[PDB]
């Protein structure tokens, strides 16, 4: 019951996705061949959030796999716990979508559209209490940013009444391996204003800095990032799988930090991040977590929190601690930074607490905030977007795909409407 | 005496007809000029004082002048009949509250709200400092009583206030001491010959405008009258030195 | 609706009876 | 022959009911498998073989923590009926609680209320335990006693609830729902005991010298108060108070029934020695302001009516002593129209303590209720986060899209500022 379906588009999407089912097998005692070799009962409980039984007493996990390019779940199968996906729930097409956008939502995305929706429509009826739907996929591409905004619309209009989360990864201007970047961000993000109720915006620049300056990592590959996504995403989803002191679901946090309907773009964070050399010079306690937390350093987007302030901000703490220390903590915090906090707000902060920390640590906390300062991105992107749509670049071939030219232009409207609205409040 | 309304607003009938019988009775003509303006069919919409704002470049004892001259405009209340009730006791929140709305009505006021509307005033500024003073005095063979607001901004002391009579309610930051004030307000007093007889002196108000905290006004009180003035400085310079110090509790 | 102009006789009233009060105070 | 049977709605609400059946089952010698090894007649059945259960209704719209108590330690004392479960919380929604998701599981609920209060011959009230701040707590309730209003006219319900503090918190939306409880609160029960957790937070810290206290210190302490009130239908003593007497020595006038409660003496283990703890002792630690489990200062008010429920070693001429020294005392500042303003009451039992908490096993103890004006306070801060927040607007969108309607949120404020203005227009002099 309020089980989750979750959806993997585009190759960052596909191995951010194995990643997070892999840790998610792991925090659950669940072998890569799909058996349960845990210890306690707590991981049983509440095992049907993200699993389905079968015969055999095996647990297969709720997931759909899609990409325009049979590569990527050919990896995907290879890697370590690969096998515990049913093949049927993978679906490929014959050629990936060359970063095209309209590629991968008019001519080739829609003659697999009706495939994942199948998919997607027999999950949905293997289960009772459905709380809501994410996604992990690029908006930088044309296989994960148009294909991955189609699926959202039509499950949409299918369940209006659940929810959906999509963790979507946007593209960074310095770190940039792709040149129409700007077009194909545009077009999905005015897509995921409507048909999305919570989008944890991740950049690749900022987890880049985590890894060089907080872990001391000297050749961090792509493995790393997308294991700390992972723990951010398992993060979030805690309270429905363990109890704790004070629970929170998904609809309790999008209540919480949704003043607005329009406004739900987070950026989320993570504590402790220590390096392993300096493991044994912290005392890991409540306060060293808020003040990680809170760290400017510590933003998974590449983003100054100080150049805005926060709406609304949650924390999910992860052990058996104390309620006063928190209390003390998020007050204090609110206290001395008054500055960078709404007045029209009385309280900011939405704590809560779980008692099942992860394996290897005794605390944790994720941290999501809704900051004015997100907008920054949006505009870095239409600097992008304006440069490159003023003198009709690389446009010839979106064109060739049945698209028409002012599209571009009402997204572009949309993009200049969001961010307005987001510097309003300030 | 003078009584106080307290059905809110509007005025009910039985309060109506008692300030009209009171006002007809004192008046020694009567009912000429009453009749007059009770069956008057146009009369001329009095103004709106608008609420001064507090500006950085101007100087505070102006501030202090600026509200006086707002509070003159207001046209100090002496038809004998209170409009909004206040309670000495009462939490401060409440009388914030009957402030900003007397503030929104703009009626006739007496000594007492004057300095509650002086409190609301100067509430906004933490280097301005206010108190209230309070004289019992004797005179024709009654007792009467005035209230007045202290201030202490800049290490100097001034008052304001409300009066019927003119230099009893109002003085500038120009005093050294607490005494020359108190000692001021003594001969404008005797230029009445009105007799003081005992002086009160509270404590400085806080400055968080929603808080339960009471107005205290008899911390300090002297029979002036009976004693010479010199122990009466010396006590009152030492009260002002426990006060300024927040000694006091 | 009348409330308003009630409050507006209200006080048109009692300010001209204050002033003609302040004048008799000046006469006394 | 004398009852009253406890319901427990939200996580805030069961989690109390956890720690208040604990200690029930302790003080009367149940075991946690409900077997004893008359006086349990008030909150236990005996259905043959000595088989004890609970009158207890537990509901909760999630499923977790009512999970929780049925693996707990105390699967075997409840019958399994009583337990009942939703499918998906309200989310700190008051419109989720009372009209979309309350309407699934209401019936399911009252009709255990008609078996329960069918089993009963005398029946004297209810016992409920919520939560202002959330959405089940808040709507939820509303649901129940509104129902329960219309279905019984003539009983006595005693809401237990847990206000939000002042400055601690742990919601964004906590101000929405509070002000639209206050309708429910108001109007059907009879007499609501507002409870904060940063006062408790103070007194853990202070009294019992604790520098890191969970909610399970809290929930002892008021398990402590709740059994400390329903003792005199239990035990027997010098003078014996059950809810009715109390109900008419406390509330002057319809409207007001909203006391504060205290306890005394709340001490560690290892300060017991240092301490006497007289009748005199205790009687003037109630009154102090570092006390009050409500995070108000009781000395900027004054005392309508007040109730003393002593119980352990104690003898009338003592409370009789103790009342005339706190009479003599000019801080503690009573009304004018109550010249006799204390309710006594006496009774042998003396306290219990849990094995796993950290409370003195003192010989005496006191439970203090007072009707003071200084409550307004406690609400008056909340009316102010109302306006900051319904100004703008926010978050009034979620609750309009489960089918609330809008002017309910300014009914509410006003319903409430005219609940303020009546508490204050009492208590002026003569
Ligand atoms: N943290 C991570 N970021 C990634 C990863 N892979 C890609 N990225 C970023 O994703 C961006 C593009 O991602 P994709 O290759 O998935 C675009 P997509 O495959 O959906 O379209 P097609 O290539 O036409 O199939 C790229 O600029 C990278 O900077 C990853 O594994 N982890
Ligand atoms: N004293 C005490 N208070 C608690 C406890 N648990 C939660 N609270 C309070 O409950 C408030 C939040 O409302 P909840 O009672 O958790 O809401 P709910 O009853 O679970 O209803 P939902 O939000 O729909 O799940 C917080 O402000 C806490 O102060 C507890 O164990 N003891
Ligand atoms: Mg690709
Ligand atoms: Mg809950």
């Amino acid at each position: 019951m309020r089980e989750i379906v979750h959806i993997q588009a585009g190759q960052c999407g596909n191995q951010i996705g194995a990643k997070f089912w892999e840790v998610i097998s792991d925090e659950h005692g669940i072998d890569p061949t799909g058996s349960y070799h845990g210890d306690s009962d707590l991981q049983l409980e509440r095992i049907n959030v993200y699993y389905n039984e079968a015969a055999g007493n095996k647990y297969v996990p709720r997931a759909i796999l899609v990409d325009l390019e049979p590569g990527t779940m050919d990896s995907v199968r290879s890697g370590p716990f690969g096998q515990i996906f049913r093949p049927d729930n993978f679906v490929f097409g014959q050629s990936g979508a060359g970063n095209n956008w309209a590629k991968g939502h008019y001519t080739e995305g829609a003659e697999l559209v009706d495939s994942v929706l199948d998919v997607v429509r027999k999950e949905s009826e293997s289960c009772d209490c459905l709380q809501g739907f994410q996604l992990t996929h690029s908006l930088g591409g044309g296989t994960g940013s148009g294909m991955g905004t189609l699926l959202i619309s039509k499950i949409r209009e299918e369940y209006p009444d659940r929810i959906m989360n999509t963790f979507s990864v946007v593209p960074s201007p310095k770190v940039s391996d792709t040149v129409v970047e700007p077009y194909n961000a545009t077009l999905s993000v005015h897509q995921l204003v409507e048909n999305t109720d919570e989008t944890y915006c991740i950049d690749n620049e900022a987890l880049y800095d985590i890894c060089f300056r907080t872990l001391k990592l000297t050749t961090p590959t792509y493995g790393d990032l997308n294991h700390l996504v992972s723990a951010t995403m398992s993060g979030v989803t805690t309270c429905l799988r363990f109890p704790g002191q004070l629970n929170a679901d998904l609809r309790k946090l999008a209540v919480n930090m949704v003043p607005f309907p329009r406004l739900h773009f987070f950026m989320p964070g993570f504590a402790p991040l220590t390096s392993r050399g300096s493991q044994q010079y912290r005392a890991l306690t409540v306060p060293e977590l808020t003040q990680q937390m809170f760290d400017a350093k510590n933003m998974m987007a590449a983003c100054d929190p100080r150049h805005g302030r926060y709406l609304t901000v949650a924390a999910v703490f992860r052990g058996r601690m104390s309620m006063k220390e928190v209390d003390e903590q998020m007050l204090n915090v609110q206290n001395k930074n008054s500055s960078y906090f709404v007045e029209w707000i009385p309280n900011n902060v939405k704590t809560a607490v779980c008692d099942i920390p992860p394996r290897g640590l005794k605390m944790s906390a994720t941290f999501i905030g809704n900051s004015t300062a997100i907008q920054e991105l949006f505009k870095r992107i239409s600097e992008q977007f304006t440069a490159m749509f003023r003198r009709k670049a690389f446009l010839h071939w979106y064109t060739g795909e049945g698209m028409d030219e002012m599209e571009f232009t009402e997204a572009e409207s949309n993009m200049n409407d969001l961010v307005s609205e987001y510097q309003q409040y300030q | 005496l003078f009584h106080v309304n307290k059905s809110g607003f509007p005025i009910d009938s039985h309060t109506w007809e008692r300030m009209w019988m009171h006002v007809a009775k004192v008046h020694p003509k009567g009912g000429e000029m009453v009749g007059a303006i009770r069956n008057a069919a146009f009369l001329a919409k009095p103004s709106i004082p608008q609420v001064p704002n507090y500006r950085l470049s101007m100087t505070i004892p102006d501030w202090l002048q600026a509200i006086q001259n707002y509070m003159k405009t207001l046209q100090y209340n002496h038809t004998g009949t209170q409009f909004f009730e206040i309670r000495k006791m009462r939490p401060l929140s409440g009388l914030m509250e009957t402030a900003k709305e007397m503030t929104r009505e703009s009626l006739p006021i007496k000594a007492l709200e004057a300095v509650i509307l002086g409190i609301y005033l100067t509430n906004g500024q933490p280097s301005i400092e206010r108190f209230p003073i309070s004289f019992k005095t004797y005179f024709s063979g009654n007792y009467f009583h005035h209230v007045v607001l202290g201030i202490y901004c800049n290490g100097r002391y001034g008052s304001l206030g409300m009066s019927r009579r003119a230099e009893l309610m109002d003085k500038p930051l120009t005093f050294r001491t607490l005494s020359d004030l108190i000692f001021d307000f003594e001969d404008s007093y005797k230029k009445y010959l009105h007799t003081v007889k005992k002086v009160k002196i509270g404590l400085y108000v806080p400055h968080e405008p929603h808080s339960f905290q009471p107005i205290e006004w008899k911390q300090l009180v002297l029979n002036v009258s009976k004693m010479l003035r010199a122990d009466i400085r010396k006590e009152l310079e030492k009260y002002a030195r426990d006060m300024r110090m927040k000694i006091l509790k | 609706s009348a409330q308003q102009e009630l409050k507006q006789r209200q006080r048109a009233e009692i300010y001209a009876l204050n002033r003609v009060m302040t004048e008799l105070e000046q006469q006394q | 022959m004398r009852e009253c049977i406890s319901i427990h709605v939200g996580q805030a609400g069961v989690q109390i009911g956890n720690a208040c059946w604990e200690l029930y089952c302790l003080e009367h010698g149940i075991q946690p498998d409900g077997q004893m090894p008359d006086s349990f007649n008030t909150f236990f059945s005996e259905t043959g073989a000595g088989k004890h259960v609970p009158r207890a209704v537990f509901v909760d719209l999630e499923p977790t923590v009512i999970d929780e108590v049925r693996t707990g330690t105390y699967r075997q004392l409840f019958h399994p009926e009583q337990l009942i479960t939703g499918k998906e919380d309200a989310a700190n929604n008051y419109a989720r609680g009372h009209y979309t998701i309350g309407k699934e599981i209401i019936d399911l609920v009252l009709d255990r209320i008609r078996k329960l209060a069918d089993q009963c011959t005398g029946l004297q009230g209810f016992l409920v335990f919520h939560s202002f701040g959330g959405g089940t707590g808040s709507g939820f309730t509303s649901l129940l006693m509104e129902r329960l209003s219309v279905d019984y006219g003539k009983k006595s319900k005693l809401e237990f609830s847990i206000y939000p503090a002042p400055q601690v918190s742990t919601a964004v939306v906590e101000p929405y729902n509070s002000i639209l409880t206050t309708h429910t609160t108001l109007e059907h029960s009879d007499c609501a005991f507002m409870v904060d957790n940063e006062a408790i937070y103070d007194i853990c810290r202070r009294n019992l010298d604790i520098e890191r206290p969970t909610y399970t210190n809290l929930n002892r302490l008021i398990s402590q108060i709740v059994s400390s009130i329903t003792a005199s239908l239990r035990f027997d003593g010098a003078l014996n108070v059950d809810l009715t007497e109390f109900q008419t020595n406390l509330v002057p006038y319809p409207r007001i029934h909203f006391p504060l409660a205290t306890y005394a003496p709340v001490i560690s283990a290892e300060k017991a020695y240092h301490e006497q703890l007289s009748v005199a002792e205790i009687t003037n630690a109630c009154f102090e302001p570092a006390n009050q489990m409500v995070k108000c200062d009781p000395r900027h008010g004054k005392y309508m009516a007040c109730c003393l429920l002593y119980r352990g070693d104690v003898v009338p001429k003592d409370v009789n002593a103790a009342i005339a020294t706190i009479k003599t005392k000019r801080s503690i500042q009573f009304v004018d129209w109550c010249p006799t303003g204390f309710k006594v009451g006496i009774n042998y039992q003396p306290p219990t303590v849990v094995p796993g908490g950290d409370l003195a096993k003192v010989q005496r103890a006191v439970c203090m209720l007072s009707n003071t004006t200084a409550i307004a306070e406690a609400w008056a801060r909340l009316d102010h986060k109302f306006d900051l927040m319904y100004a703008k607007r926010a978050f009034v969108h979620w609750y309009v899209g489960e089918g609330m309607e809008e002017g309910e949120f300014s009914e509410a404020r006003e319903d409430m500022a005219a609940l303020e203005k009546d508490y204050e227009e009492v208590g002026v002099d003569s």
